[PDB]
RNA sequence: GUAGUCAUAUGCUUGUCUCAAAGAUUAAGCCAUGCAUGUCUAAGUAUAAGCAAUUUAUACAGUGAAACUGCGAAUGGCUCAUUAAAUCAGUUAUCGUUUAUUUGAUAGUUCCUUUACUACAUGGUAUAACUGUGGUAAUUCUAGAGCUAAUACAUGCUUAAAAUCUCGACCCUUUGGAAGAGAGUAUUUAUUAGAUGAUGAUUCAUAAUAACUUUUCGAAUCGCAUGGCCUUGUGCUGGCGAUGGUUCAUUCAAAUUUCUGCCCUAUCAACUUUCGAUGGUAGGAUAGUGGCCUACCAUGGUUUCAACGGGUAACGGGAAUAAGGGUUCGAUUCCGGAGAGGGAGCCUGAGAAACGGCUACCACAUCCAAGGAAGGCAGCAGGCGCGCAAAUUACCCAAUCCUAAUUCAGGGAGGUAGUGACAAUAAAUAACGAUACAGGGCCCAUUCGGGUCUUGUAAUUGGAAUGAGUACAAUGUAAAUACCUUAACGAGGUUGGA
């Protein structure tokens, strides 16, 4: 192909953005950042269609360009129409001191969870890779594309850390092993939260995992899609749509219109 | 007369304003004039009329009900910085919207074919309406206006 | 037979309502006419009132002219013309390959000349732009004159001594004191790591390690934030970003890549090997995998499960519900290779087999004071043509998307129209009623019988029927926003038979 793509089509932009089909023809294309294209929510989407603080396109252009700084992502200022806010992030709306979790539904739509000045401090990080680099030093990396220097050594590659944004400090981690709580970042099963049952590795190039939860449903997904929302039953963050558990179309009806 | 019910309202401290849905009830008279709707609203909110801008309306297939959206800005000095250039000429504050296209396309013509020497000169002839100009005019509405 | 054709067939032509289609279809007929990827500050360059426009920062205000910049301009968009090929689908990580983009991170060992290191009260240039002097049938022409920049060339000791790294006695407890313990990287190999990260995995790393590499590296940034520190000038204080570099993975990628699948055909039997048909190997290219080639040889092996092979103009093909049914989608190909006179070579670069960069060549193919000096719009429209086949060279970038430099650049996106049975729909547009007056009716199959009985007023009543204009804002093309939807203000005239 000519070179590298550079736009994005209304029609082609993820169902996670709950986008306007009739809308236009395009859609703000996520900027190369911390999260992958599909797994992200560009700010313009976050304020216009989400919060609804903005509206028309120029509305954003003001907000992120205005010399006041109205948007914060993980304790930092952002002024990019399409910064890819990803899973388990913390976004603050300066002018109102609003704090949000970037989390998927139970139906897989990006949801905004309101946090208390309390959780707004800690953010959950999942461990990408772990190896030693320059001059005998250990480095850990998080999905959030965080690069960590001198990390606690009791941390295996597929771990989950709790991060104190305020001090850029770590605390209480927890690997994925039979008996923990987890969130699935993507898949025919995303947005779910349950107890890890067991992890059968097949090495041939793809390991799998099982899970249980509230109504004790059986879940199946690939490791790469498991995010440890916590150690031993206690979750670490407040979940959207009540608990991370979806209902039969049948259970939804009976709960709402009670059929 | 009319009866307005305010419907869906958000609070945007960012652009410093509140956005709301409006549902005008005119069972008898025809669609309400934005102008008249502007004041019956400002009264219910108890805010200066010119700090309240109403846009977009409809009218259910003959039934005396019209839906619309409006804006409440706190400082007309904010309202003046945020609102679109087109909403301003509408309140007769900014003014005209002269036909740029044609000439701009023609200057491109000449300039693209000259060396700096003349270019500068040409530029001293491209249909007015600078942004620098838009501001001075915005500014004048600023000082010269005060009240409520 | 029957007529009808619920056949057309086109062949005749009429209120209010719109989800709203229209030279891919021929030839992959091209550029009439219309037309056209450049750009911004906290941010890099502007005149001590000859960019200069103010105005009085004031040693460098804005303020911009112009330039310098520095960016994209490898994006698309139209084009199968090819193509029976992995094209393409899945289906490969790539121990085999490259990587802007984006972050994240981030970098003490550069002397140690035998510190006039000079001394960094951070270098040198170079230039425009710029004033000008010009030329010429005439250039994106250009000449010669001068200028000046600089986030650009070109640099460049990092002191104030014994630099700074790296042991640590020791106490001396902390301020740790620590003695005296010892001393950077792109580019090479070459060993050693690696027992003491990792893989199935490693000659993996990331180690070193020396060497030895016309080879790097390494903010002569600017921006506000300069008030705290002591000093009192000082030393700082740099804050914070802007402006960099660094490598890694950070998405960016691609780029491979297994693993299922084009039409028929055995009347395809056989195929493929001079350099590749194979293996395997030396190298070399390749940026980097590869017979890809240099060789060098292996004879390979493919194959009736038809292989060689043949033949199918072949450019080419995603959603979801759903007892049952209800239904439907993405939207005229999701997908996805090959063209932008011929040829050639070349171009950018992170990043092109660069269409829309060249050249030069050919060709066309053009202007002309004679001389020279053009020019390839299946990204549009347009006239020819073609000639099967379809709306103005509308409105806006109102969105929502685009690019994009610190803003609100620019968006031939998109949108909005119109046109437009286009396919059209809709299917709703003079009747409601006052009276008189009354001939007798008027119909039958009727032949005569029968039926019985309003029917004309070219008579006199009905509401301030209603239509059409007028602010009316407007879902509203922030402008279509008076054209919508209002609202009202007003306001009825085929046949046959004399």
């Amino acid at each position: 192909a000519r070179g590298p793509k550079k736009h994005l089509k209304r029609i082609n932009a993820p169902k996670s953005w709950m986008l306007n089909k009739l809308g236009g023809i395009w859609a703000t294309r996520p900027s190369q950042g911390p999260h992958k294209l599909r797994e992200s929510l560009p700010l313009s989407v976050l304020l216009k269609e989400r919060l609804n603080y903005a509206l028309n396109g120029r509305d954003v252009t003001l907000i992120l360009n205005d010399k006041e700084q109205n948007v914060f992502v993980d304790g930092k200022v952002r002024r990019d129409k399409g910064y890819p806010t990803g899973l388990m992030d913390v976004v603050r709306i300066e002018k109102t001191d609003q704090s949000f979790r970037i989390l998927y539904d139970t139906k897989g739509r990006f949801v905004l969870k309101s946090l208390s000045k309390e959780e707004a401090k800690y953010k959950l990080l999942k461990v990408t890779a772990k190896a030693i680099g320059p001059n005998q030093i250990p480095y850990i990396v998080t999905h959030d594309s965080r690069t960590i220097r001198f990390p606690n050594p009791e941390i295996k590659i597929g771990d989950t850390l709790k991060y104190d944004l305020v001090n850029n400090k770590i605390e209480n981690f927890a690997h994925l092993e039979s008996g923990n709580v987890c969130y699935i970042q993507q898949g025919n099963n995303i947005g779910r939260v349950g107890i890890i049952q067991h992890i059968e590795k097949h090495q041939g190039s793809f390991d799998i995992c099982h899970v249980k939860d509230a109504k004790g449903n059986a879940f199946a997904t690939r490791l790469g899609n498991i995010f440890v929302l916590g150690q031993g039953k206690k979750s670490w963050i407040e979940l959207p749509s009540g608990d991370g558990v979806r209902e039969t179309i049948l259970e939804e009806r009976k709960r709402k219109f009670s059929y | 007369t009319i009866v307005i019910r305010t419907k869906k309202i958000l609070v945007n401290p960012l652009l410093s304003r509140r956005q709301l849905s409006l549902d005008v009830l005119h069972p008898d008279s025809p669609t309400a004039s934005k102008e008249k709707i502007r004041e019956e609203l400002a009264k219910q909110l108890k805010v200066d009329a010119r700090n309240v801008v109403v846009y977009g309306f409809s009218t259910q297939y003959g039934g005396g009900k019209s839906t619309g959206f409006a804006l409440v800005y706190d400082n007309q000095q904010y309202l003046l910085k945020y609102e679109p250039n087109y909403r301003l000429r509408k309140v007769k504050i900014l003014g005209e919207k002269p036909n740029t296209r044609r000439s701009f396309k023609e200057l491109k013509r000449k300039i693209k074919r000259t060396s700096g020497k003349a270019i500068t000169k040409l530029l001293s002839e491209k249909k007015g309406d600078t942004w620098a100009s838009v501001q001075s005019k915005k500014s004048d509405h600023l000082k010269n206006f005060v009240a409520k």
